[PDB]
């Protein structure tokens, strides 16, 4: 079964399962590359389910743009297997960005300040860290991101 | 210098595990363990695991929160010569914990066997505490029921959510073997031996 | 001088994807091939980067099973080059990028059995991309379609406990969630006790 995501007026169907299966293959390896055990980017005071539905779609779109603009394409590993998986994750994430963009075009991805506020916070955390550490850390945090999306009833 | 650090987590009872270091004999090494909470700042002591003889430490109380991730380290001790600090991987109990089997209870008829499962319980904090159905933590918890007819070597599965299932229209004086696995849809987890119970239908 | 492979096409059946091309026929050793791909992500965000396929890094036949590669419902670009020892041809490109949305969906295989009054079904194992909608009915004028979803094809699943009356019928179709499409139903087939 697909995951029906309730983002206020924006409702999309996502293949959460495909992405989780792809990521479980690399979680351990990736998370091992991340030395900054004291910094959490997706902090939990910014969880999606805790967000007013009107604002969820906006938040999620930015988070995806974050990952697509500066995580997936920049994670460095010599391991071909790993690289292929990462392409899977990114293209899977792209289908979702595509639906959110539609919601946006239909004027149902309103960016309110609860949304911008929580994104800036996340973006801040990510910007604290030195580049490669940053991407390594966010890639390793897909499990939180995918759960945030599963959480939203 | 211990190694092979890992959690074994079934039903939220989370247990840290390592295997002895490398010492030819050093028959007396003890172990101390610290636990860290991802995204927070301070490593923490575990008193009941300061200097112990075992290679396993129960961290269920320290890692009870569903929203957090944890790490754990352990080192080996001799005199005051301590080999470094052995560090686990990021551990996420809410997604990683094995869901255990419901306990199965078979009762019979001549045509019909009734299966009643009682949902797996979550690790209890205080011995006197309010029991918790894993099916409250995972509201979408389903059971996969397998029925084997020993007479025919025939077998068939089915998924259910209701705690009670009546198998009807069965061959009489036949012995049927039922076993049930628990599954939460979501991230793939480590499975867990289903519970395997038998029952014979009554004679014609 | 070594010709770069021609007539690339993809042959996609039940979400298994085969990249094909005219073989390169040249005198030398045996001709080996190298296939690479890029998903829409790579195309738009990092256009000059290709990911080498998981099984066709120097393989014999003029074909490739890219199934483990096309793992998202977006257009993919695929290129192939041929190589004879030293000489390596130019990269040849698939004229129309492939989207798995176009895979051909076969009617599912079906095996209905009876453990007594117990109607049971085991479907063709088409893999995790697939779910089955099984329709069974008690073949009488009043009775309706029941519908059960079966998750996988390895397994014998319990449909219903038949009553001595009527004779039951079953048909089956697939559902691929990743592309939102169903196959045609299987032939209806019936039974009784
Ligand atoms: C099954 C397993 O985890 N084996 C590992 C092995 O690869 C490694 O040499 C050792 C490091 O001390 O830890 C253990
Ligand atoms: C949902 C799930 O866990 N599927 C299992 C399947 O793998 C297995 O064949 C069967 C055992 O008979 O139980 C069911
Ligand atoms: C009795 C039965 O069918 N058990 C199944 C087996 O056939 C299958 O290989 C496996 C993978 O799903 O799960 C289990």
């Amino acid at each position: 079964a697909l995951k029906t995501l309730n983002l206020g007026s924006c409702v999309i169907a996502t293949n959460l399962q495909e992405i989780r299966n792809g990521f479980s293959e690399i979680r351990g390896s990736v998370q091992a590359k991340d030395g900054n055990i004291d910094i959490r980017i997706l902090r939990r005071t910014e969880s999606l389910q805790d967000t007013k539905p009107a604002n969820r779609c906006c938040l999620l779109r930015h988070l995806l743009r974050l990952y697509l603009d500066r995580v997936f394409k920049n994670y460095q590993t010599p391991d071909h297997y790993t690289l292929r998986k990462i392409s899977s994750l990114a293209n899977s994430f792209l289908t979702i960005k595509k639906d959110l963009r539609l919601c946006h075009a239909h004027m149902t991805c309103h960016c309110g300040e609860e949304a911008m506020k929580k994104y800036s916070q996340i973006l801040s955390h990510f910007e604290k860290l030195e580049p490669q550490a940053a991407v390594v850390k966010a890639l390793g945090e897909l499990d939180i991101l995918l759960q945030w999306m599963e959480e939203t009833e | 210098k211990p190694a092979n650090i890992t959690f074994l987590s079934i039903n939220m009872k989370n247990v840290l595990q390592w295997t002895p270091p490398e010492g030819l004999q050093g028959v007396k090494v003890t172990y101390t363990v610290q636990y860290f909470i991802y995204g927070q700042k301070k490593w923490l002591n575990k008193s009941e695991c300061r200097n112990i003889n075992r290679t396993y430490c129960d961290l269920s109380a320290e890692t009870s929160d569903y929203e957090h991730q944890y790490y754990a380290r352990v080192r080996a001790i001799w005199g005051t010569k301590c080999s470094k600090w052995a560090e686990s991987g990021r551990f996420y109990p809410f997604l990683e914990t094995q869901i255990g089997p419901p306990e199965v209870a078979l009762t019979t008829d001549e045509k019909s066997i009734s299966v009643v499962l009682t949902a797996p319980e979550k690790w209890k904090r205080n011995p006197e505490d309010l029991p918790v159905s894993m099916q409250q933590i995972y509201s979408n918890l389903k059971y996969n029921v397998s029925v084997l007819n020993t007479k025919s070597n025939r077998t068939w599965s089915q998924c259910v959510t209701n705690h009670t299932l009546v198998l009807t229209w069965l061959e009489p004086n036949t012995l049927y073997c039922v076993h049930v696995e628990s599954f939460v849809p979501g991230p793939p987890r480590r499975a867990q031996p289903s519970e395997k119970q038998c029952a014979r239908t009554l004679k014609d | 001088i070594l010709p770069a492979p021609q007539q690339l096409s993809v042959l996609s059946t039940n979400m298994k994807h085969l990249l094909m091309w005219s073989p390169v026929i040249a005198p030398g050793e045996t001709v080996y091939y190298s296939v690479e791909y890029q998903g829409e992500y790579e195309s738009l965000y990092t256009s000059h980067i290709w990911i080498p396929s998981s099984w066709c890094s120097l393989t014999e036949g003029p074909e490739c099973d890219v199934t483990d590669d096309i793992t998202a419902t977006v257009p993919y670009n695929l290129r192939v080059r041929a190589t004879l020892g030293s000489q390596t041809s130019a990269w040849s490109i698939l004229k129309h990028p492939f989207n798995r949305q176009s895979t051909i969906l076969t009617r599912p295989g079906m095996e209905i059995t009876k453990d007594g009054f117990h109607l049971v079904i085991e479907l063709e194992d088409l893999g995790p991309q697939f779910e089955f909608l099984v329709a069974y009915w008690r073949r009488e004028p009043g009775a309706e379609e029941h519908v059960k979803m079966v998750r996988s094809g390895g397994i014998p699943v319990h449909l219903e406990t038949m009553e001595p009356g009527a004779a039951y019928c079953v048909k089956a179709q697939t559902f691929v969630k990743a592309i939102g499409r169903y196959s045609a139903f299987s032939q209806t087939e019936c039974v009784e006790v």
